[PDB]
């Protein structure tokens, strides 16, 4: 049975942030994926 | 006349190693060609914006 070898879903990680000065908050942009192929891991974080 | 260009950015890891070679650790070891060459794709990024 022949089967497709697609690469693993990646991309870059940009943070986002409005400085140290004012917060400590910052969002992340994971470029290049859907919100699927996103990691939904963030219950088993400790697994890495 | 032209005004802007197709911003790229390069992932060096998956480019040189690939995203199969988990024995390819070598490449810490020259240094930061990697960082150095994605400084000047995102310096060409937001010029072109």
């Amino acid at each position: 049975e022949i089967l497709d070898i697609t690469p693993c879903s990646f991309g870059g990680v940009s943070v986002i942030t409005p400085g140290t000065n004012t917060s400590n908050q910052v969002a992340v942009l994971y470029q290049g994926v859907n919100c699927t192929e996103v990691p939904v891991a963030i219950h088993a974080d400790q697994l890495t | 006349l032209p005004v802007s260009m197709t911003k790229t950015s390069v992932d060096c890891t998956m480019y040189i190693c690939g995203d199969s070679t988990e024995c390819s650790n070598l490449l810490l070891q020259y240094g930061s060609f990697c960082t150095q060459l994605k400084r000047a794709l995102t310096g060409i990024a937001v010029e072109q914006d």
